[PDB]
C-alpha cells in the first residue's frame, strides 16, 4: 500500500502519494508540476524544517505508518498557513459534555 | 424457555463465557425454527427438517466455545442452512467483520432472507448490539472461487469428507481457527505456518455427511465465489459512531435509546434511517 | 486530470479525476453545464470527505482485515448530512 | 477352299443334359427323339433355364408363378426367355 | 420553505438552450436536496410544479409550430423541436433525482410532449409526408429525409420499455399501406384495359420492384419490422391479383405456340399468388395429353407394322415437351411431376411392344443397321431406354426383346457381336433382373461349347469331308421352340453322316442327346443347267426337292411324288415349292410348273415340276455360268403369324406378372385388406405391368381360386399368405 500525504500552503493543501525509498526532490518535483510553481523561494520543509533544496533521503521522516489513508503524514510546504474553519458545534444537550 | 435452556447450559459449563451468554440471550430459539412447530428448538434432538438441519442446542454451544469470536475477526460459515449461527456470530463480531456462507438450495436461502427481516424488525436484542449481518451465496460446499482471500475462522456445518480435508486448510489465513465435524467428529484446527498445520479433537458428535458435487463440463468447480468484500459508505460509517456516543451516555447513566435517538435536530427522514434503522 | 474541491469557506482542495469520481453527484456535475464550489459544506468537513474517498480507493482490493476510520464527535453530524448530498 | 459340298451346312441340333445317352429317366422314347414326358406323365417344347436343365413349358407359358419347375428334372427352372 | 424563485427561471432556461452559467448549475444541486429535506411535501409538489412549467414551455411550442402553413416547414419545425427537446431531456434529470432510462422527469416530458403537441397536431405530421411519397410515385424526386425524421420521432414517443411499438405502428405505418393500396389499385386501370397481359405483367413485376425499393429505403427494418411484408403484400393484393383471372387467360396461347420466354413472366407472377399457380400447371398437362394423345390413339392402331415411324414420333413428342418444360419453367419440379403425369397418360394408351422391334432393327442385319455404326445404334438404343423409363407396362418389351434376341443369336443373323453384348450393359442400364440380363453369356458360352464339341467330331470321323461339316450342338431352349418338328429326306452325303454323329455324341459324349431340326437346317449345293453352272443354297426341305431333282432335273414329278420323295407335309412342300417357282423379286425361277397359280394354296397333287433349263445367276440382265444364289430369306425367319402368337403371350404376362405383383405383396404382407393389396399393388406393378382393376380383381380372384392365396374365414375381404 502507498502512503498518503498531505501538504499545505495558503488557502491551497495537496493530497499526494510516494514510497518510503523516494527523496524529497521527487516530491518538489511532484507539487511543481501539479501546481506549475517553480521555486521563487519556496522549498519543502518538515513541520518547518528546511530540508535544504531537497535530494536527500537519510531524512525521511514519513515513516509510512504515518502517512496512511485514514490519516495523513503532514508536509510544512515566508510562510504563512491558513488553518481550516474549527467546527462551530457544541455537544448539543444529546451529549452531555 | 431460552434463559432456562441457557442456564443448563451454563451449569453444564456449555456456555461458561459471557460474549456467548449475551449472544444466546439475544436470539430465542425457535424463532429460527419452522413456522409450524415453533418448540422444539429448546431440546437437544435432530433439528434436521426438509433441508434444515440447525443445531441452536448444546451442539452449538459447543461450536461457539472452540470458536473465540473476538471482535473485528472473519467468520465464513460453510452450509449456513437457516442462518442461525450466522445471526448469532454477527452479534460478537462487531461492525467491521467479514461475515459470509454459502449454501446449496435457493429455497432455504429465501427463508433464511425472510428470517432476517423478521428478526430486525421484531427482535428486542437488535439495540443492545452493534450486530453483524451476514450475506449468503448459493452454491456447493467444496466449489469456492478459486482465488479468494482467505478467513480468519472457518466452520463446517456438516459432516466433512475426508480426501477433501486439505482443500478446506488452503483457505485458512496464517494463523486461524477451523471448527468441522469430520467424520461426525467435532474438532480444532489451526495453521501454524504457511504449509503447517496442527488439530486437537472436541466431542463426538453427530451429523449428516455432506452431498459432494456431480456437475461436469460447466464451471462449477471450485467457482461458487464469496461476495465481495467492500468498504462501505458514509452514512453507515457516521450512524455507527452516533449510536456508540450515546449508548456510552447511557451506560454512564445507568449508573431507552429510542427517545434519545428522535430529539436530534435531523430531518424525519434521517431520524427514522441514520438512526433508527427504521426501527 | 486534476478537479480542485473549494468549498464555502474559499478553501482549496486538489484531487485527481479517477479518485474523484465515485460517487453520482460529482459524475453528474462535470456531466452537465474543473473546479467544484460546493456551497453549502464547510472547509473542515470537506477535508475528511476527501481523505475517506482515497481510502476507500485505496481499499477497494482489500483482501480480509478491515481498518477503522476514526470520526470525531464535533463533527459528525455534519458529515452525516453532507455525505448522503454526493453519494 | 470349299466348293462344290456342303461348305456352309447348317446343321441345326440340340443337345438335352443327361447322366447318359443310352436311357431316359423322363420318356419311354428314343433319345434322339422328342420328350414323352408330356404325354405320358401328362406337345414336347423344350426350353432351357440358367440351371442347364431342360423342361417342358406347355403351362408354365402362363402357370410359372406358382410352377417355376422343370419337370424334366429335380431342380427348379432359373428364368431366361418369356417370348418364343 | 420557497426556492421556487430561482427554480422557475433556471428550468425554463435549460429548455430554451439558452446559455446556463455554471454557478446556477451547480446550485440548483444544493436547493432542491434541501427543499426534500426540510419538509413534508416536497416530494408530491416539486414535480407537480415542474409539469406545469413544461406544459407552459410546450404550448407555446405548439403556437410556433402550427405558426407555418408550408408542410414542409411543419415538418422541419416539428423535426428540430423534438431535436433540441431530446438532447434536453438527458439534461434536467440529474437533479430532481431520488424523488420518486428510468427518471421521473423524463418520463414526464416524453408523455406531456406526446399528450399536448403530438395529438394535436400529428393529424396533420403523417399526411403530409405521404403526399411527398406520393409525389415520388409521379416522378417528383422529394426530398427523402422530410418522411425519414418523422419516422425516427414516433419510434422514440413510445417511452414504454415492455410494449414500444405504440406510435409508431399505429400512426404511421397504416398511413403508408393505406396509400400505397389507394394508388396501386387506382392506377390498375390504366392498364387493365389499356394493353395485354404480358404488357400488364410487366409493368406489374417492375412496380412491384420500385415499391419494394422503396419499403427498404423508407419503412424501419430494425428488427420484428415486418413492415416489408406487409406493403409488398398489399402491392400484390392490388396490381398482381386484381388481374389473376385476366393474366390467365393467354396462358394457353403461350404454352401452344412455345412461347417459353414469354411464361417466364407468367409463371413468375404467378407463383406469388398462392391460388394462380394451379391454372397453368393444368394447362401445360391437358395441351401435353391431347397433344400426344389426338395422334397417337389413332397411329397405335393404324401403324399395324411400322414401329419405327411409332418410336419415332413418340421420341420426338418426348424431346419437345421436355425442352418445353426445361425452358418455360425452369426446372420447377411441379411442372416436372406435370410432365411425367402428361407423358405417363399418353404413352400408357396399351403396350408399347412396338420398342422392341425398333431393337430388332437396330440389332440385325437389316437396312437400319446396315447404314449405321455400333456408336450410332447405342445412341438410337438409348432413345428407347428412355422411353421404357415412363411407360408403366415395362414389361412388355422383354417378351419381344428376348424373342429377337433368341432368333437373332440362334440364326446367326445378328449385325454385329459387339452391338449384342453391349445389350448386357443396356438391360443393366433399364433395370431388368440379371436373370434376363446374363442370357446372353450364357449362349455364347453355349456356342463355344458347340464349336469346341464340332471340332472334337471332326478331328475324329473323316459322306461329308469332316473340313465341311458344321455341327451346332446348342441347349434345348435355343431350337426346340415350337411342336411342328417337320423332318424332310436328306443327301446321300448327309444321311451317311447323321448316324456317325449320333454315335460320336452319345458315347464319346454320354448325356449329351443331339436332336436334329430339318426346318431350320440349310446348305449350298451346286446344280447344272443347259445355260450354265451354279450354286444354290436353300433350306433342307429346298435342298432335298433339289437332290431328287439331281439325278433327273428334265423329267417331271408331280407334286404328290415329290411329297412322297421328302415326306413333307402339305403347308411345308407347299411353301418350298412356291419359293422354288416363285420366289419373289427373283430373275429366274428354279422350278417350272405347268398350271397358273395364284397362291400356294392353288397347287394341287397332280401338278406337274420340273428344273428350269435357264434357271441361273443373273448379273447386269446377263447370265452367268458360274455364281451363288441364296434362296432362303424368310423361309426360317417367320410371319405375321409371330406378332400373333407374341400378342397372345403378351395378354397372359399382363395376367401373370400382375399376380406375381400380388404374390409379391403376401408374401411381405402376411394379412392384408382387399384395399391395402390395391393399394400396394398401384406401386408394385410399376415394374412388371400396371392393368386396371377390371382384370386385377379376376387375377386376384383366380389366385384365390386355385388355392394360391388363402381368405380369411370370418372375413372375406381379407386375405392371407402362408409359408
Amino acid at each position: 500500500m502507498d502512503v498518503f500525504l498531505m501538504i499545505r500552503r495558503h488557502k491551497t493543501t495537496i493530497f499526494t502519494d510516494a514510497k518510503e525509498s523516494s527523496t524529497v526532490f521527487e516530491l518538489k518535483r511532484i507539487v511543481e508540476g501539479i501546481l506549475k510553481r517553480p521555486p521563487d523561494e519556496q522549498r519543502l520543509y518538515k513541520d518547518d524544517q528546511l530540508l535544504d533544496d531537497g535530494k536527500t533521503l537519510g531524512e525521511c521522516g514519513f515513516t509510512s505508518q504515518t502517512a496512511r489513508p485514514q490519516a495523513p503524514a503532514t508536509v510544512g510546504l515566508a510562510l504563512c498557513i491558513e488553518p481550516f474553519s474549527s467546527p462551530p458545534e457544541l455537544p448539543d444537550v444529546m451529549k452531555p459534555q | 424457555d431460552n434463559d432456562d435452556l441457557i442456564d443448563n447450559l451454563k451449569e453444564a459449563q456449555y456456555i461458561r463465557t459471557e460474549r456467548v451468554e449475551q449472544a444466546f440471550r439475544a436470539i430465542d430459539r425457535g424463532d429460527y425454527y419452522l413456522e409450524g412447530y415453533r418448540d422444539n428448538a429448546y431440546k437437544d434432538l435432530a433439528w434436521k427438517h426438509g433441508n434444515i438441519h440447525l443445531s441452536a442446542p448444546c451442539i452449538y454451544s459447543e461450536v461457539m466455545e472452540a470458536l473465540k469470536l473476538q471482535p473485528g475477526l472473519s467468520f465464513l460459515n460453510l452450509g449456513s442452512g437457516t442462518g442461525y449461527l450466522s445471526t448469532m456470530v454477527g452479534l460478537i463480531l462487531g461492525p467491521f467483520g467479514i461475515n459470509h456462507g454459502i449454501e446449496l438450495h435457493s429455497d432455504v436461502v429465501e427463508y433464511a432472507k425472510e428470517k432476517l427481516e423478521s428478526f430486525i424488525k421484531n427482535s428486542d436484542s437488535f439495540d443492545k448490539f452493534e450486530f453483524c449481518e451476514p450475506a449468503f451465496v448459493v452454491g456447493n460446499c467444496l466449489q469456492i472461487a478459486s482465488d479468494s482471500h482467505q478467513y480468519d475462522r472457518i466452520y463446517c456445518g456438516a459432516g466433512v469428507q475426508k480426501d477433501h480435508e486439505n482443500y478446506m486448510k488452503i483457505l485458512l489465513k496464517v494463523g486461524g481457527i477451523l471448527v468441522m465435524p469430520i467424520e461426525d467428529q467435532l474438532t480444532q484446527i489451526m495453521r501454524t505456518g504457511q504449509n503447517t498445520w496442527e488439530s486437537k479433537n472436541i466431542l463426538a458428535v453427530s451429523f449428516a455427511p455432506l452431498v459432494q458435487p456431480s456437475k461436469n463440463d460447466n464451471g462449477k468447480p471450485d467457482s461458487v465465489g464469496l461476495p465481495p468484500c467492500a468498504v462501505r459508505n458514509l452514512q453507515d460509517l457516521a450512524r455507527i459512531y452516533i449510536r456508540r456516543t450515546l449508548r456510552n451516555f447511557i451506560n454512564d447513566e445507568m449508573q431507552q435509546n429510542l427517545l434519545r435517538e428522535k430529539i436530534m435536530k435531523l430531518p424525519l427522514p434521517e431520524s427514522l434511517k441514520a438512526y433508527l434503522t427504521y426501527f | 486530470m486534476y478537479v480542485k474541491l473549494i468549498s464555502s469557506d474559499g478553501h482549496e482542495f486538489i484531487v485527481k479525476r479517477e479518485h474523484a469520481l465515485t460517487s453520482g453527484t460529482i459524475k453528474a456535475m462535470l456531466s452537465g453545464p474543473n473546479e467544484v464550489n460546493f456551497r453549502e459544506i464547510p472547509s473542515h468537513v470537506l477535508s475528511k470527505v476527501c481523505m475517506y474517498f482515497t481510502y476507500k480507493v485505496r481499499y477497494t482490493n482489500s483482501s480480509t482485515e478491515i481498518p477503522e476510520f476514526p470520526i470525531a464527535p464535533e463533527i459528525a453530524l455534519e458529515l452525516l448530512m453532507a455525505a448522503n448530498f454526493l453519494d | 477352299d470349299k466348293m462344290f459340298s456342303l461348305k456352309k451346312w447348317n446343321a441345326v441340333a440340340m443337345w438335352s443334359w443327361d447322366v447318359e445317352c443310352d436311357t431316359c429317366a423322363i420318356c419311354r422314347v428314343q433319345v434322339m427323339d422328342a420328350c414323352l414326358r408330356c404325354q405320358a406323365e401328362n406337345d414336347c417344347v423344350v426350353v432351357w433355364g440358367e440351371c442347364n436343365h431342360s423342361f417342358h413349358n406347355c403351362c408354365m407359358s402362363l402357370w410359372v408363378k406358382q410352377n417355376n419347375r422343370c419337370p424334366l428334372c429335380q431342380q427348379d427352372w432359373v428364368v431366361q426367355r418369356i417370348g418364343k | 420553505e420557497d426556492k421556487w424563485d430561482f427554480m422557475r427561471p433556471i428550468v425554463l432556461k435549460l429548455l430554451r438552450q439558452e446559455s446556463v452559467t455554471k454557478q446556477q448549475w451547480f446550485d440548483l444541486f444544493s436547493d432542491v436536496h434541501a427543499v426534500c429535506l426540510w419538509d413534508d411535501k416536497g416530494p408530491a409538489k416539486i414535480h407537480q410544479a415542474l409539469k406545469e412549467d413544461i406544459l407552459e414551455f410546450i404550448k407555446q411550442a405548439q403556437a410556433r409550430v402550427l405558426s407555418h402553413q408550408d408542410d414542409t416547414a411543419l415538418l422541419k419545425a416539428y423535426i428540430v423541436e423534438w431535436r433540441k427537446f431530446f438532447t434536453q431531456c438527458d439534461i434536467l434529470p440529474k437533479p430532481f433525482c431520488q424523488l420518486e432510462e428510468d427518471s421521473i422527469v423524463r418520463k414526464l416530458m416524453l408523455d406531456t410532449w406526446n399528450e399536448s403537441i403530438f395529438s394535436n397536431i400529428k393529424n396533420r405530421l403523417q399526411d403530409s409526408a405521404m403526399k411527398l411519397v406520393h409525389a415520388e410515385r409521379l416522378g417528383e424526386a422529394f426530398d427523402s429525409q422530410l418522411v425519414i425524421g418523422v419516422r425516427e420521432s414516433y419510434v422514440n414517443l413510445c417511452s414504454n420499455p415492455e410494449d414500444k411499438l405504440q406510435i409508431y405502428r399505429d400512426n404511421f405505418e397504416k398511413a403508408y399501406l393505406d396509400s400505397t393500396e389507394r394508388f396501386y389499385r387506382t392506377q390498375a386501370p390504366s392498364y387493365l384495359q389499356q394493353n395485354g397481359v404480358q404488357n400488364y405483367m410487366k409493368y406489374a413485376d417492375a412496380k412491384l420492384k420500385e415499391e419494394e425499393k422503396r419499403a427498404l429505403r423508407y419503412l424501419e427494418t430494425r428488427r420484428e419490422c415486418n413492415s416489408v411484408e406487409a406493403l409488398m403484400e398489399c402491392c400484390v393484393n392490388a396490381l398482381v391479383t386484381s388481374f389473376k383471372e385476366t393474366i390467365l387467360a393467354e396462358c394457353q396461347g403461350m404454352i401452344k405456340r412455345n412461347e417459353t420466354e414469354k411464361l417466364h413472366l407468367m409463371f413468375s407472377l404467378m407463383d406469388k399468388v398462392p391460388n394462380g399457380i394451379e391454372p397453368m400447371l393444368k394447362d401445360l398437362e391437358e395441351h401435353i395429353i391431347s397433344a400426344g394423345l389426338a395422334d397417337m390413339v389413332a397411329a397405335a392402331e393404324t401403324i399395324t407394322t411400322d414401329s419405327e415411324k411409332y418410336v419415332e414420333q413418340l421420341l420426338t413428342l418426348f424431346n419437345r415437351f421436355s425442352k418445353l418444360v426445361k425452358e418455360a419453367f425452369q426446372d420447377d419440379p411441379r411442372f416436372l411431376t406435370a410432365r411425367d403425369k402428361a407423358y405417363k397418360a399418353v404413352v400408357n394408351d396399351k403396350c408399347p411392344e412396338l420398342l422392341a422391334n425398333y431393337c430388332d432393327m437396330l440389332l440385325r442385319k437389316t437396312p437400319l443397321s446396315k447404314k449405321l455404326t455400333s456408336e450410332e445404334i447405342e445412341a438410337k438404343l438409348k432413345e428407347v431406354l428412355l422411353v421404357l423409363k415412363y411407360v408403366q407396362n415395362k414389361d412388355v418389351f422383354m417378351r419381344y426383346h428376348k424373342a429377337h434376341l433368341t432368333r437373332r443369336l440362334i440364326l446367326d443373323i445378328s449385325a454385329d457381336s459387339e452391338i449384342e453384348e453391349n445389350m448386357v450393359e443396356w438391360l443393366r442400364e433399364v433395370g431388368m433382373p440379371a436373370d434376363y440380363v446374363n442370357k446372353l453369356a450364357r449362349m455364347f458360352q453355349d456356342i463355344k461349347v458347340s464349336e469346341d464339341l464340332n471340332q472334337a467330331f471332326k478331328e475324329m470321323h473323316k459322306a461329308l469331308p469332316a473340313d465341311s461339316v458344321n455341327i451346332k450342338i446348342l441347349n434345348a431352349g435355343a431350337w426346340s421352340r415350337s411342336s411342328e418338328k417337320v423332318f424332310v429326306s436328306l443327301p446321300t452325303e448327309l444321311e451317311d453322316l447323321i448316324p456317325e454323329v449320333e454315335e460320336f455324341y452319345k458315347k464319346n459324349h454320354y448325356g449329351r442327346k443331339l436332336h436334329w431340326h430339318h426346318l431350320m437346317s440349310n446348305g449350298i449345293i451346286t446344280f447344272k443347267n443347259e445355260v450354265g453352272q451354279y450354286d444354290l443354297e436353300v433350306t433342307t426341305f429346298q435342298l432335298a426337292v433339289l437332290f431328287a431333282w439331281n439325278q433327273r432335273p428334265r423329267e417331271k414329278i408331280s407334286f404328290e411324288n415329290v411329297k412322297l420323295a421328302t415326306e413333307l407335309p402339305d403347308a411345308e412342300l407347299r411353301r418350298t415349292l412356291w419359293s422354288l417357282v416363285a420366289f419373289p423379286k427373283l430373275k429366274r425361277q428354279v422350278l417350272l410348273y405347268e398350271p397358273q397359280v395364284n397362291s400356294p394354296k392353288d397347287f394341287t397333287e397332280g401338278t406337274l415340276f420340273s428344273v428350269n433349263q435357264e434357271f441361273s445367276l443373273i448379273k447386269n440382265a446377263k447370265v452367268q455360268k458360274r455364281g451363288k444364289i441364296n434362296l432362303i430369306g424368310r423361309l426360317q425367319l417367320t410371319t405375321e403369324r409371330m406378332r400373333e402368337e407374341e400378342n397372345e403371350g403378351i395378354v397372359q404376362l399382363r395376367i401373370l406378372r400382375t399376380q406375381e405383383a400380388i404374390i409379391q405383396i403376401m408374401k411381405m404382407r402376411k394379412k392384408i385388406s382387399n384395399a391395402q393389396l390395391q393399394t400396394e399393388l398401384v406401386e408394385i406393378l410399376k415394374n412388371m405391368f400396371l392393368p386396371q382393376k377390371k382384370m386385377i380383381k379376376e387375377q386376384i380372384e383366380w389366385l384365390i381360386e386355385h388355392k394360391y392365396i388363402l381368405r380369411d374365414e370370418s372375413d372375406i375381404n381379407t386375405f392371407i399368405y402362408m409359408a
